[PDB]
C-alpha cells in the first residue's frame, strides 16, 4: 500500500502514497509513551479529532497502530514571509478562519494557542485548522506567548480565542507582528501600553493581589489611535480590529456578532454556516495505555 | 541659537563661566546638556507622594524618584571618593553597584594611605623595592598586611553564625556586615549602612578580597554564599518605582548590570554617561546611547547624554552645580 | 635588523608575506613577535614527561562569540589545544542561540526608533531579531525544572561552572563549542552569571519553583589549584574586563606566569583595569618574560594569529 | 604626598575647587603641571621679551565659543607667534559678516537638498559664502596691481596682515593682530576656499605670485633670537612640526604644553627630546582631554589674575 | 539578508578562501570586505577602454610615517607599472624616501624605528650641488619653479631603481606637496639663502595643476592612508565636478572632535549622493599589503 516514500519534516512527518487508496497523504510518527503529560496531549487529540466532523475543521481517516491525514502545501507563516495580502485575500481568509471559529465553539470546547503557524492552505486558496491537543472543555508551557489572551497570562471564558483571531488578523492586515515580547513583564508593558491604561471598572474581574496591586501601582497613559498605527487600511477594518481588542473579557465581541459584521456581510449567509450536530486529569500510566489501545482499536484490520 | 563664549573683559566670574558653556560647542554643549538632565532630575525628587516595604524586603521610604548610581574600580582610589561621600553622607543616591576592586580598596584608604607616582616607570626594579602600580599612583605592600590581620576574625564569626544560627548570606549583606565593624567616619560604606543604602557586586569573588577567603578555607571550611537572592532585590528595586534614572560613570560590568535591571519597566527616564571608550570595536563599555533603545533599556522619549572625557576632570564640575545649590532643600 | 618589507616582483606566495611582517616595523612588528611568543608554547608542550608539561589560558568577552569568530574557538578546543576557559555573562547565552536560530548581519548608523517599533534588536554592526530570545525558554525551562528536584533530593551542590557542563551536554549538537567542553573535559569558569538574559530568565522561575543555590566560593578553589599545581603556564586574552583580571589575579599565586600574548584596543590613559608593565608591578607576570601587546581588533588578527603556530602542527597531536 | 580631594561639606569656593586638583591623580595631576608650568612661564616673561611664548590651534577650534578666549589673548600683547592653519584664516572673517548657527547623528544627504554644511556638531549655511566671494573679489583686484606696478614680493604673512588691516571690526582676531604688529603664520593657505576663491580669480588678471622661503626664514629668525621660549599647542597636525623644526635651531625649547586627545599607537606625529626640539633640563608637560573642555579653564587660573 | 559565518578550519589551510570569509565575519572586517569590492569595481572600471588619458584618474595619498615603514617597497610596486595617476604626500615624506637610498635604517627616533644622527650628514653633502644649480637656471634662464618641478629634479639625480620618487619621472606622475617648507629639507634650504640668496617656490601654479587635473576626467577615485592636511586638500580639490564617485578610507581616528567619517563629506558634496563610501579602522601597516596583494597583485600581465 504505502509507497513514495519521502521526506517533509520533523516525531517525523513523511510523505507517503496508499496504492490501495490511490491517494496522496503524510503520515508522522507519534511517541508519547514516555512521559504521561505527552500522553494526555496524545489522548485529547485521539478523542478530540475523530469526534468532531467538518469540512474545515482537519479530518482522520485512518491510524497505522503512524497517523494518516491529508497533507497541504504550506502554512500561513511562509506566505505571511513571502508575499504581502491583498483585501479581497484578507476578506476570504477571515470570513472562513471564523466560519471554523463557530463549529468549535458551538461544540462547546475550548481551544488555546490558535497561532498561525497551526493554519494550513493549499493550492485550491483554502484554510485549514490542523492542531487541536492542547484543549479543555467549557504552569501549562506553551510554545509561544506572542498570541497568548493576558487574564491567561495574568492569573476561563470563551473570549481568549477571540482575543486570538484578532490578533492574527491584525498580523495579516500589518507584515509586521504587532505585540512581540522577550520577558513576561516585557509582553505585559508592550500590551498595556499599545491598548491604553486599565480604567479601575475594568479592574474588576482580577483576583490575584499581587498583579492586582502591581495594575493599580500604574501612570496613566493615553490609547493611540488605529489610524496612526495604520495609514493604508479600511475604516471597517480599523473598527472591526478595535472591538475585537477589549481589555473587558466580560464584555467583547462575540463570535456570532463578528460573522455578520458589515465587513464580511457579504459572503455571509445565515443558512450557508451550520451548527454541530451533537453537543459536547489523574495520572495512570497502566490503564491510560489500556485506554488508548481501546480509543485507536477501530484503525486495525 | 547663536554659538558664543565668555567674553573674559568682565573679570573672572566662575557663575558665568561654567553656565556660557552650554554655547560653545563639542564636548561643551554635551556638558550644558548633561547639567541640564541631571537638574531636572533632582526636581521631581522633591516633590511629596502621598505596604511596599514587604514587597521589596527593604526598609526605606519610597521617594518621587530613585536614583542609581556605578563607579569603576580605578575611580575609587583616585581622589573622586570626597564627592561619593558627599552624595551618600545625605540620602541623594538610591542604588551602588561596584566591582570588588572597590571595596577591597575603599576598606584599607580608612587604614592607611596611598602616595603619588609617574607615569612611565619600570616594574622590574619596583619590584624589588616592594611598590605596586595602579595607573599614575603607587601603593606600598606594606598595606596589604593589616588587611590579612583585620579580616580573619570577621570571617570566624561569619561561619560560627552560619552554623548555629539560621542564616544564609548574600553578597549585599556582608558588605553591610562589613561597614558597622570599621566604625569610620570617612570610609563611603560606612554611611551606607547608617542610612539603608545597598550595594550591589555580582563579581566579588575576583580580586585581592578572594585571596583572603582562599587561605581561611582550608582551616575553617563551609563558607556558602549566594548570588539568586541579590538578583531578586535589585530586580524589585525598579519594578516598584514610579520613576528611575541612571548616572553611569565607567563601563564594564557595572553598566551592563544597571541598564538591564531597568529593561524589565520600559526604560528609565532620564540618564546620563561619562566614559572614555570606543564604538567601533563593538564592545558594550562604548556603545553609544541610542543604542540602548533598541533593545529597551531606554525610553523613546528621554534624551540621554553622553560626554567623552576622564571622569576626573568632569565629575567633581558637574556636582558643583546640580546636587550642591539645593542642599538646604533637604 | 633592518627595514624591508615584500617586494611583489618575485610574485604571489603567501607563506612569504606572512612573515615578513616581523620587519615591516610599527604595529605590524608587534604581530611578528606573537607568532615567536606562541610557538614557544606549543614546542615546550609537546615535550615528554591528565597534566601536560603547559597550561595554555584561553579568555574572551561576549562579543567574539556572537561574531564569526566562533568558527576559530571551536578549532582550538575541539582538538584538546587548550587546557581552561573563561568567559562573562553573555558568552554562554549568546553561543547556545546560535544552535537554534541564526544572526544577520547590517549596518552602524541605523537609528533606534525605527528597530524598536520594528522589534529587532542590535549589537554592533550585528542584529538579532527578537523572536529568537523566545525559543530560549522553551528549551531552557523544562531543564531547570530538573535541576531543583536533585537539589532537594538527592542533594548536590551547584556552581556555576557544573551548570555548564550539564547545559553542554543536553544541546548536543557539534557546532556549539560548549558541546565539545564537556566531551573532552575542559571547565568553563564564569564570575557573574547572574547578568545577561539568563539571570533574566532565571528570575521568572524563582515565583513557581522557588529554592535554586548557586555558589562562588568553590570556584576560586577549582581555578587557584588548577594553577598551583602547573609546570608551565600561559596566557592568550582578547579584549578587557573582568575576564583579564580574574585570569591575572589566578596566575599570581604561582609567583606570575611565564608566556603571555594579549590583543585588545583600549586605551590607557584612563587607568582602567583593561599594559604589560603593571602586570609584572603587582607579580601578575614573571620579570625574566617578555610579554608583547597588539592595538588591533580581535576580528582581524584572531584567524591570522592561528594560521601560523596552529593548524600547521596538526599532525603532531 | 597622599592623595586628596575637596571635602564639599564645608561649602563651594571655586578658588579651592580648582586648586585641589592638583592633589588628586589621574588626568587631574597634569593640569597642575600644566598650570604651574604656564605660571612659571608668565613670571619669567614679567620689541625684545624676556620671554617669547607661541601659540597654535586647528581650524576647528576657531569655529567653536574658543575663539573669543584667543582674543582676550592676543588682546593685551600677551603672546608674540600665531600659527594656524588654512581653515582658520578662513572662518574668523566669516564670523564678522554672518553667525553660525548649533547633532551628530544628521546625515548628510538629507542637509545636502537644504543647503546646510557641517563641521562637528556646527552648522554653518550655504548661502554664506556668497558674501565672503562679493567682499573678498575687489580687493585682490588692486593687490594684483600693486604687485605688477609698485613691485612687492608677497608672502602668507603680509598678506594674511593686509587682509586682517581692512575688515575693521573689533571681534575679529585677525584685527588686533595687525595693531599690535603681533605676526601670523601658516605653512599651506591654499588648502581652504581661500585656494578656490584665488581658482575662480586665476582666470581674469593672472600673475598672482606667492612665496613660501621668505616666511620660513621669518620664522626661523624669530626663534633664534630670543633669550625665553615657551610653547602652547592646542591640537595636532602640520602646525605642531612646524613649531617644533623652528625652536630646534636653538638646541632646545625650555617649557611646554600640549593639550591634544590622539594616541601613540598608531605613530604619527599626534620623544621631542631625541630631536632636540625640547630641551634636556626640562619637563614637558602633556594632558589628554577635549581643548573645549579645558582651555578655558587654564585662562582662569593664570593669564587673568595678573592684570 | 545574509548570515555569519567564519573559516573552518578543518578543511585545511587554503589562504586564497580564508582572505574571501572575512566578507560575512563582521564587526570590521565587513568593512574589509566592502572596502577589496570597491577597489577591485575601480580597477575594473579602469581597464575599460575610451599624458595619456584614462577611463577613470585615480589618487593616492599618505603620510610621513608609511615612508619611514616597510609599506616603502608596496607602494613602489604601484608607481613601477603605471597603476596609479596623482600622488600626494606630507613634508616628510619626501626627505625620508631620498635617504633610504643612500644610507641605511634600524628597527633619532621616528617611533618604533631609530635613525642614526650620522645618516643626516651624508644628505648635506649631497644637497648644495644640486641646488647651487637650481638657482643659476633662474637667474639666466627665466623658468619658473613649483614644488611639484622641484620634486620631480630630484628623481633625475639619483639614478637609482628602488626610490620611488625615481620611478614617478619615468611615467609623468606628479607628486604635490603643499607644506614643504616643513621637516629636513627646508632647514637645509635656510643654510642656501644666506650664501646664494635668490630662490623663489610658488604656490599658486600648484593648485591650477591639480585642480585642472582634477575637472577634466571621466571618472575619479580616492585611496587615502592616514588623515591630516593630504585628506584635506583631496578633498578641496575634488569638491569641484560636484563630488568623487570611489573612496576607501583607512585611518584610526575618531569623531569627537573635528578625522571624520565618511558620510559627512557627502554634506559638502565632496563625496557624490549614490555612492558609497568604505571607513576602515586599522592600523595601516597590517592591512594596506593585504589588500595590495588581493586586488591589485591578481592582475600583472593585463597591464
Amino acid at each position: 500500500r504505502y509507497t513514495n516514500l519521502s521526506y517533509i519534516g520533523e516525531g517525523m512527518v513523511c510523505s507517503a502514497y496508499d496504492n490501495v487508496n490511490k491517494v496522496r497523504v503524510a503520515i508522522k510518527k507519534i511517541s508519547p509513551f514516555e512521559h504521561q503529560t505527552y500522553c494526555q496531549r496524545t489522548l485529547r487529540e485521539i478523542k478530540i479529532l475523530l469526534r468532531f466532523r467538518h469540512e474545515n475543521i482537519i479530518g482522520i481517516n485512518d491510524i497505522i497502530r503512524y497517523i494518516v491525514q491529508d497533507l497541504m502545501e504550506t502554512d500561513l507563516y511562509k506566505l505571511l514571509k513571502t508575499q504581502h495580502l491583498s483585501n479581497d485575500h484578507i476578506c476570504y481568509f477571515l470570513y472562513q478562519i471564523l466560519r471554523g471559529l463557530k463549529y468549535i465553539h458551538s461544540a462547546n470546547v475550548l481551544h488555546r494557542d490558535l497561532k498561525p503557524s497551526n493554519l494550513l492552505l493549499n493550492t485550491t486558496c483554502d484554510l485549514k485548522i490542523c492542531d487541536f491537543g492542547l484543549a479543555r472543555v467549557a504552569t501549562e508551557y506553551v510554545a509561544t506567548r506572542w498570541y497568548r489572551a493576558p487574564e491567561i497570562m495574568l492569573n476561563y471564558t470563551k473570549s481568549i480565542d477571540i482575543w486570538s483571531v484578532g490578533c492574527i488578523l491584525a498580523e495579516m492586515l500589518s507584515n509586521r507582528p504587532i505585540f512581540p515580547g522577550k520577558h513576561y513583564l516585557d509582553q505585559l508593558n508592550h500590551i498595556l501600553g499599545i491598548l491604553g491604561s486599565p480604567s479601575q471598572e475594568d479592574l474588576n474581574c482580577i483576583i490575584n493581589l499581587k498583579a492586582r496591586n502591581y495594575l493599580l501601582s500604574l501612570p496613566h497613559k493615553n490609547k493611540v489611535p488605529w489610524n496612526r498605527l495604520f495609514p493604508n487600511a479600511d475604516s471597517k477594518a480599523l473598527d472591526l480590529l478595535d472591538k475585537m481588542l477589549t481589555f473587558n473579557p466580560h464584555k467583547r465581541i462575540e463570535v456570532e456578532q463578528a460573522l455578520a459584521h458589515p465587513y464580511l456581510e457579504q459572503y455571509y449567509d445565515p443558512s450557508d454556516e451550520p451548527i454541530a450536530e451533537a453537543p459536547f486529569d489523574d495520572l495512570p500510566k497502566e490503564k491510560l495505555k489500556e485506554l488508548i489501545f481501546e480509543e485507536t482499536a477501530r484503525f486495525q484490520p | 541659537t547663536q554659538v558664543r563664549g565668555y567674553d573674559f573683559n568682565r573679570g573672572v566670574n566662575y557663575r558665568a563661566l561654567l553656565e556660557a558653556f552650554g554655547t560653545t560647542g563639542f564636548q561643551a554643549t554635551n556638558f550644558g546638556r548633561a547639567v541640564q538632565q541631571v537638574n531636572a532630575m533632582i526636581e521631581k525628587k522633591l516633590e511629596p507622594l502621598s505596604q511596599h516595604a514587604d514587597l521589596t524586603q527593604s526598609r526605606r521610604p519610597l521617594t518621587s524618584c530613585t536614583i542609581f548610581l556605578g563607579y569603576t574600580s580605578n575611580l575609587i582610589s583616585s581622589g573622586i571618593r570626597e564627592t561619593i561621600r558627599y552624595l551618600v553622607q545625605h540620602n541623594m543616591v538610591d542604588v551602588l553597584v561596584t566591582t570588588a576592586g572597590g571595596v577591597e580598596e575603599d576598606l584599607i584608604k580608612c587604614l592607611a594611605p596611598t602616595y603619588l607616582g609617574e607615569f612611565s616607570l619600570r616594574g622590574k626594579e619596583l619590584r624589588e623595592n616592594g611598590i605596586n602600580r595602579i595607573g599614575n599612583l603607587l601603593v606600598p605592600n606594606e598595606n596589604y598586611c593589616k588587611f590579612e590581620d583585620w579580616l580573619m576574625p570577621i570571617l570566624d564569626q561569619m561561619v560560627m553564625e552560619q552554623n548555629t544560627e539560621g542564616v544564609k548570606w548574600t553578597p549585599s549583606k556582608m558588605i553591610a556586615r562589613l561597614g558597622k565593624e570599621i566604625n569610620n567616619p570617612e570610609s563611603v560604606y560606612y554611611w551606607a549602612q547608617k542610612n539603608h543604602i545597598p550595594v550591589f557586586s555580582p563579581a566579588l569573588t575576583d580580586g585581592s578580597l578572594g585571596d583572603m577567603i582562599f587561605f581561611h578555607s582550608y582551616k575553617n571550611p563551609g563558607l556558602v554564599l549566594d548570588i539568586v537572592e541579590d538578583l531578586r532585590l535589585i530586580n524589585t528595586q525598579a519594578i516598584f518605582a514610579k520613576c528611575t534614572g541612571m548616572i553611569i560613570l565607567g563601563g564594564g560590568v557595572v553598566k551592563h548590570h544597571i541598564a538591564n535591571a531597568n529593561l524589565m519597566r520600559n526604560g528609565a527616564d532620564y540618564a546620563v554617561y561619562i566614559n572614555t571608550a570606543q564604538e567601533f570595536d563593538g564592545s558594550d563599555s562604548g556603545a553609544r546611547p541610542d543604542e540602548a533603545v533598541s533593545w529597551g533599556k531606554i525610553r523613546v522619549d528621554a534624551q540621554p547624554v553622553k560626554v567623552y572625557a576622564d571622569a576626573s576632570l568632569v565629575f567633581p564640575l558637574l556636582v558643583a552645580e546640580t546636587f550642591a545649590q539645593k542642599m538646604d532643600a533637604f
